[PDB]
């Protein structure tokens, strides 16, 4: 008949391959598919819901519900700090963000921070969240970081405040410090400790290239 | 390692087919050729399920609804002749099972089994979906029995039947002993309802059952 | 006679060497912006004479963290860790009518140089000076250094054959300028300019100076770098 | 031999894909079948380089960048018993090694392996350019830590993957000792900047470093 | 199914083959590739570029930059003189032509040399390069290198010939002599002793067949 | 893939066959084809040659 010949590779076993299996129940018809809500066509999808990320995951608050609460009420040293980035980061390892970002080894995009102020309607004051660029080195005082980006969030007019950071990437990355501009301003009858919750996702699009196996699971 | 600018705007290796449609090792087992004619050491048997090693089991419970056809290609060696012919019967969810290496279930027609002789490629066997409902649960937040009995959480749609694997040979001088690698593969998948990933540690592979622990790594204070 | 000028820098000028037929330009994303300087960083940077004698070896500079400390070219290498630039090079030589030789200015794109004694390595303050040149020899030499014989520049090479890479030669005869463009030659879009040296100017004399008893015992070679299409990443939010 | 008229015209034979893309012997390893559960001699690594042998090595260094597919055979014999089959699992930069013969990461769905059973024609498994950057760099005149640390030359763009081979047989009544030969081959390749050749003799293989060597050989007089 | 039947040479490892490798990573796709200046196309490109040739390689003067250096400043023997072969020449086997002829066994064309002569802008004189063809002797003496092939280059006029030697190929070749004309004639002032050099690339183009391994890696 | 079934003569060497021999040297390309006089594209055009008989062979 036809004259063929087997090329190397032949009767191999590649794991990755997409060949056309034998079907082992061919008459056997399977079941029509209904629409079922929420269909999922894309891990990134995944990726771009908000969730609440645990800043506060110091020694002894990590399983309690009191890592993602952002005590609020000394101006010198800042609330809170920590790396922009979603890998090898202990605050931002295991958000929704940060965990479909392990699958992968190659990724790169940006992400948006949103800061839920959960504290009175009354209580009023203003924080001042400054970023850094990856090369640079945290500002150790208010004034340094006033100097470089920053938004000055006025609580009393709007409670949740959102960035975006670029340049979020692995194959040294960014800071989010907040500093208390004014202390918060509140009446006799309102609390005076209030809570600050963050969140984190995907900012417009995000990139995202070599699958592997992730670290958490033994 | 440095940081480089990583450059590119792709996501075609993170959908659904691109995750999940991934050949793993999912069952190795023993099985003998001769001697104790009365013996469950001469067959394997590996119910299919999702839930059998915690990486893959990890991946599935992203989602709560998926559907998928399976298509599993076995590797199997040998150890100590003549040349060697092996049976991997898949049955069904409804399908009759061996006692022994010599029942009479290996000779149903409606079990389909697939006839390897040694030496050539290995062995592909294709499953369609076979569920009654629309998709397979990862999840089910449900009581097999009516009126909250025993068996919580599993539930007889996503049952996707077992796979019988004995050699053909009725006996042999010396002892052969077998070893069979299933390689499962998602193929044509689907996936419903998004669902945040496992924190804790896996106990056993019929349950959800865990330990409570921490969110993230600690670190010394908040603002280091 | 060309009496260039670029910002606040005019040097005096006497054919372009455009180093692989292209000239440098801008890379054009939300995800990452670049910011484009322009504004100084562009204008020329003279570095200190050399003097040529009849016994100079050569010279290397290795770009672009030969000007880490010039002026705001130098100080945005500390501000952005990401970076890129075309480098415009003028190499004079003013020597007389009655002084002979001859130069090869080469750049050569991405110089791994060799250590002088083998099975180690060096401190990494043997390849670069900032502004200072790192000579040749012109023999072997041992020590943790770089391997500086001419016949071998820095990589094993014959350094006649040298002439692979966009280079001009000086012929005291004819000429005494040159100018070669280099259109920032790498494998990824954007890279930090402490780590990585893109490029690797270095001025070797093949025909060896030589004058009477009369002249001046040297011809002093000015070097004059102007960083063209500089751009740097974004420091802003989005 | 003669000088003959060299009459044709034909530069076909001088084109990157015809001068690079050619198959070359990489990789000779022994890897043996049992004994020593905890031993390092019973699988094979070759951490994947174009700075392996000197002559395709000097090659490469025509050219400061170059992308292209590489798409290897191995060649797999045996010494000294059943049929064999064995195992040459790739895997990426991004992925983890195995420390023994039994260990958990031979079963990693992210790391593609084939599985080539003795008697057949020899396993071809083939790899994209896998590279962050945009293409390989033959060399990398910087430090790969930040402000001049150690590690001079050495880039992670340039990183292709390991090459870990192992039999997939549990163990055997006599040692059998198996030879593989890697075939490497690149493809698809195309290359920027060119570079003058390597004069010098080579010394390691993961450095520039060398002897001073004299530029042509010698001869008695400039007139002879 | 189909009736096929294998031909000899099934199942075989040809080394030199270009069949379709299965790709083991075909999910995976790589990285876009953007325009790098200095693609080379065709290795013939290197073979025209100019470098110098070391023409005074003597026995001392290899491992310094004196073999590049051609002495000017007796008219009785000639300045320098080498065989016109890329290939199994001390002369000119280490130039980017030479060594980009070196990978291969056939190859054919011509070669353009350049003679930049590097001394003073006031020293003049006359130097005669004769050519001769590849089955004639060489000139033992000037007025036998007049009669034959030859170019009176005046150094005052122009400071750079250019040579194209045609027969050059491989699968007994040619002469560049050099002879004094006249002498340097230099002012007082200006130096007594200057030096040319040379070069070698391509002339128009140039024809190679057959690849091999270089002799010079062990 | 593709349903193939090996028929018998498979994985034979049949001496004269005409199959498509995989190239040892794919990059090589031959020398072209000069016109060389006098070319013969079929045996019988030697025997239409006339030839000298040896008809007087006898025995010495």
């Amino acid at each position: 008949g036809v004259p063929v010949l087997n090329t190397p590779g032949s009767n191999q076993f590649l794991t990755s391959d997409d060949y056309q299996s034998p079907s082992a129940m061919p008459q056997f018809d399977e079941t029509p598919e209904m629409h079922i809500p929420g269909e999922v066509r894309n891990l990134m999808e995944i990726a771009e819901v908000d969730s609440v990320v645990p800043v506060n995951n110091v020694t002894g608050k990590t399983k309690s519900m009191d890592a993602y609460q952002i005590p609020v009420g000394d101006k010198t040293k800042p609330i809170f700090s920590f790396q922009m980035d979603p890998g090898y980061s202990s605050v931002l390892k295991r958000t929704l963000l940060g965990e479909m970002l392990n699958y992968y080894a190659h990724w790169s995009g940006s992400v948006k921070l949103t800061f839920l102020f959960c504290g009175s309607a009354m209580a009023t004051g203003k924080l001042l969240i400054s970023y850094s660029p990856p090369g640079a080195s945290v500002p150790t005082s208010r004034k340094d970081a006033m100097l470089g980006t920053h938004i000055v969030w006025d609580i009393g007019l709007q409670s949740s405040c959102v960035l975006c950071v670029p340049w979020i990437s692995q194959s040294s990355a960014g800071y989010i410090t907040c500093w208390y501009q004014t202390n918060i301003v509140v009446p006799p009858g309102a609390p005076t400790s209030c809570d600050v919750l963050c969140f984190a996702s995907a900012c417009n699009d995000f990139s995202v290239r070599l699958l592997r196996d992730t670290p958490f699971m033994a | 390692q440095t940081r480089h600018v990583v450059n590119f705007h792709s996501r075609s290796e993170s959908t659904i087919e691109n995750f999940m449609g991934r050949a793993a090792c999912v069952f190795m087992d023993q099985y003998k050729i001769n001697g104790e004619e009365t013996s469950t050491d001469r067959f394997a048997v590996w119910t299919i399920n999702i839930r059998e090693m915690a990486q893959l089991r990890r991946k599935c419970e992203m989602f709560t609804y998926m559907r998928f056809d399976i298509e599993m290609t076995m590797v199997i060696t040998s150890c100590q002749m003549p040349v060697l012919t092996h049976q991997i019967m898949y049955v069904p969810p409804g399908g009759p099972i061996p006692a022994k290496v010599d029942g009479y279930e290996w000779q149903t027609s409606t079990n389909p089994s697939v006839f390897w002789t040694e030496g050539n490629a290995p062995p592909r066997i294709s499953i369609p979906f076979i569920s009654v409902g629309n998709a397979y649960s990862s999840f089910y937040d449900g009581w097999s029995h009516f009126t909250q009995d025993g068996t919580y959480g599993y539930t007889t749609l996503n049952a996707m039947g077992k796979l019988y694997i004995r050699h053909v040979n009725r006996s042999s001088p010396h002892q052969i002993t077998s070893t069979i690698r299933v390689y499962f593969k998602p193929k044509h998948i689907k996936a419903w309802v998004p669902r945040p990933p496992r924190l804790c540690p896996y106990i056993n592979k019929r349950d959800v059952n865990f330990v409570v622990t921490e969110i993230t790594d600690s670190r010394t204070s908040i603002t280091d | 006679v060309r009496s260039m000028t670029l910002g606040n820098s005019t040097i005096t000028t006497q054919n372009v060497v455009v180093g692989y037929g292209e000239w440098p330009s801008y890379l054009s994303t939300a995800e990452d912006q670049p910011t484009q300087p322009d504004v100084a960083t562009c204008r020329f940077y003279t570095l200190e004479s050399v003097q040529w004698e009849k016994t100079s070896p050569g010279w290397w500079w290795k770009f672009p963290e030969a000007l880490k400390n010039m002026g705001l070219f130098g100080q945005n290498m500390h501000y952005h860790y990401l970076g890129r630039a075309g480098y415009t090079i003028h190499v004079q030589c003013n020597a007389s009518k009655f002084h002979q030789g001859c130069l090869l200015v080469v750049c050569v794109p991405e110089a791994e140089m060799g250590c002088a004694d083998t099975d180690t390595t060096f401190p990494a303050t043997e390849l670069t000076t900032e502004d200072t040149p790192h000579v040749f020899t012109s023999d072997s030499i041992t020590g943790k250094k770089v391997q500086a014989a001419v016949c071998n520049a820095g990589m094993g090479v014959g350094v006649g054959n040298l002439t692979i890479f966009p280079h001009q030669w000086i012929n005291l005869r004819t000429n005494n300028s040159a100018t070669i463009v280099i259109p920032y030659i790498n494998s990824v879009p954007m890279d930090n300019m402490f780590r990585h040296y893109n490029f690797t100017l270095m001025i070797i004399p093949f025909a060896p100076l030589n004058f009477t008893d009369g002249a001046t015992a040297y011809v002093p070679i000015t070097v004059t770098i102007a960083p063209m299409y500089a751009e740097y990443n974004g420091l802003r939010l989005a």
